[PDB]
C-alpha cells in the first residue's frame, strides 16, 4: 500500500551542533507519522508521535513538522546520545511501513 | 511503566519453522496490541501483524500472510510469533512492541520495544 | 428459605466494564433492599417507578443485577431518557424502567497509578443499541469510504476507548461503580422478595 522514503542515508556533526532530516511519503498522510532512533544492536525508542508531538520522558533535544507530506526532524544540541540511527514510519494506512533510516556520526 | 521481555534466539535449519515470543512484566496486556517488526540486517523495519490479546483478534501484512501466525494468552501475560517456511531472504532480528489501540483514534505508535531475538539459519 | 446474593454483587473486586456489562439474576430468595439503603459508602440510590425505604415488603418474578464501571460526570447517562456515549452506544434502560441505580465512588478500588486500561467503553457505532441490548463485538467501525478490512487506521477506529482511571483525578473523573437492579413484576409467580 504506503510507501515510505527518508534522506539523507548519512551526515556528520558535533556535541552543540544543530541539524534536521526529512521523510517523505507516496501517499498523503495528514501528519500520521512517528518518528524513533535505535543504538547500534540495541531496541528502536519512540521519539515523536505526530508531526510534532514529543514522547514522555524523552529530552527537549528533539523537534519535528509537516503538513500532509514531507516531514521533518530536528536535533538542537546535539549529543553523543544521538549517534542513533534514525526512523520515519507513517500511521495514515496499515502496513505502518517505515522508513529506510539515518546515520549520525558524532 | 509496562516492560516487554522477549524469547532468547532461535538458530533453525531452513523451511523448518520458529516460535519466538514476548511477555508482560509491572503488568499485563492491558488491551494493548501488541505487534511484530522484523529488522533484517541493515534493512529497514517491516511491520508483521497486529494482534490483540484481551479480544484474540489478529491481522497480517500481505506478506507475511499465509506464512506466519500469531496468538497469546492473557492469563499467562504471553504472545507468540511462530512463522512456517522460513529463509527465502531471513534471518531478521524480530521485535515486539506495544501500541495503545484502545487509548486514542491513533495507532502505530509503538512506545515500547522487546529486548529483540536473532532467528536464524545454517 | 435462602438469602440473596446482595452481599457478593457489592463485593465482587472484579467487575466487567461497562462495553460487556455483567448480569447477575436473583431467584428463590430474601431480598434485603434494606441493608443496601443503611449503606455508609453509596454515592446515587436513585430509583424508576419506586422509592428505595419501602422496597423491601415487595414482590417479584425476577431481578437483574447488571454491573458495571463509569467516569461519575457520566454516571448520569444511565437511567432512561437521555442521549450519551453510555446510553447511546454500552448500557440503555427501556422507554419506561422499573428498578432502581446504585452507584459509588471506586478510586481506592479501581485506580491504578498507570490509567487501568482494563476499562473500555464503546465510542462509535453504526447506530444507537435498544433496551438491554449487549454488544463485545470489536471489528474496526469505518469513517470513510475506505473498506478497513478488518485492520485500524486513518478513517479506521478500534470500537473501544479506555477510560484512564488515574488516582490524579477531580470527583467527576473518578471511577464510579454501578449496579442497577433491574425489576420484574408480570402476573408475578414470584421468587423473590424482601424479608
Ligand atoms: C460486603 O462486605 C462487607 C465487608 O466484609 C460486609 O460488611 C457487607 O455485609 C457485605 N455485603 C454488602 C451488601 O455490603
Amino acid at each position: 500500500d504506503i510507501q515510505m522514503t527518508q534522506s539523507p542515508s548519512s551526515l556528520s556533526a558535533s556535541v552543540g551542533d544543530r541539524v534536521t532530516i526529512t521523510c517523505r511519503a507516496s501517499q498523503s498522510i495528514s501528519n500520521y507519522l512517528n518518528w524513533y532512533q535505535q543504538k547500534p544492536g540495541k531496541a528502536p525508542k519512540l521519539l515523536i508521535y505526530a508531526a510534532s508531538s514529543l514522547q514522555s520522558g524523552v529530552p527537549s533535544r528533539f523537534s519535528g513538522s509537516g503538513s500532509g507530506t514531507d516531514f521533518t526532524l530536528t536535533i538542537s544540541s546535539l549529543q553523543p546520545e544521538d549517534f542513533a540511527t534514525y526512523y520515519c514510519q507513517q500511521s495514515y494506512s496499515p502496513p505502518p511501513t517505515f522508513g529506510q533510516g539515518t546515520k549520525l556520526e558524532i | 511503566q509496562v516492560q516487554l521481555v522477549q524469547s532468547g534466539a532461535e538458530v533453525k535449519k531452513p523451511g523448518s519453522s520458529v516460535k519466538v515470543s514476548c511477555k508482560a512484566s509491572g503488568g499485563t496486556f492491558s488491551s494493548y496490541a501488541i505487534s511484530w517488526v522484523r529488522q533484517a540486517p541493515g534493512q529497514g523495519l517491516e511491520w508483521m501483524g497486529r494482534i490483540i490479546p484481551m479480544f484474540g483478534i489478529a491481522n497480517y501484512a500481505q506478506k507475511f500472510q499465509g506464512r506466519v501466525t500469531i496468538t497469546a494468552d492473557k492469563s499467562t501475560s504471553t504472545a507468540y510469533l511462530e512463522l512456517s517456511s522460513l529463509r527465502s531472504e531471513d534471518t531478521a532480528v524480530y521485535y515486539c512492541a506495544r501500541y495503545m489501540v484502545t487509548r486514542d483514534q491513533y495507532y502505530y505508535d509503538m512506545d515500547v520495544w522487546g529486548q529483540g531475538t536473532t532467528v536464524t539459519v545454517s | 428459605t435462602n438469602l440473596c446474593p446482595f452481599g457478593e454483587v457489592f463485593n465482587a473486586t472484579r467487575f466487567a466494564s461497562v462495553y460487556a456489562w455483567n448480569r447477575k439474576r436473583i431467584s428463590n430468595c430474601v431480598a434485603d433492599y434494606s441493608v443496601l439503603y443503611n449503606s455508609a459508602s453509596f454515592s446515587t440510590f436513585k430509583c424508576y417507578g419506586v422509592s428505595p425505604t419501602k422496597l423491601n415488603d415487595l414482590c417479584f418474578t425476577n431481578v437483574y443485577a447488571d454491573s458495571f464501571v463509569i467516569r461519575g460526570d457520566e454516571v448520569r447517562q444511565i437511567a432512561p431518557g437521555q442521549t450519551g456515549k453510555i446510553a447511546d452506544y454500552n448500557y440503555k434502560l427501556p422507554d419506561d424502567f422499573t428498578g432502581c441505580v446504585i452507584a459509588w465512588n471506586s478510586n481506592n478500588l479501581d485506580s491504578k497509578v498507570g490509567g487501568n486500561y482494563n476499562y473500555l467503553y464503546r465510542l462509535f457505532r453504526k447506530s444507537n443499541l435498544k433496551p438491554f441490548e449487549r454488544d463485545i463485538s470489536t471489528e474496526i467501525y469505518q469513517a470513510g469510504s475506505t473498506p478497513c478490512n478488518g485492520v485500524e487506521g486513518f478513517n479506521c477506529y478500534f470500537p473501544l476507548q479506555s477510560y484512564g482511571f488515574q488516582p490524579t483525578n477531580g470527583v467527576g473523573y473518578q471511577p464510579y461503580r454501578v449496579v442497577v437492579l433491574s425489576f420484574e413484576l408480570l402476573h408475578a409467580p414470584a421468587t423473590v422478595c424482601g424479608p
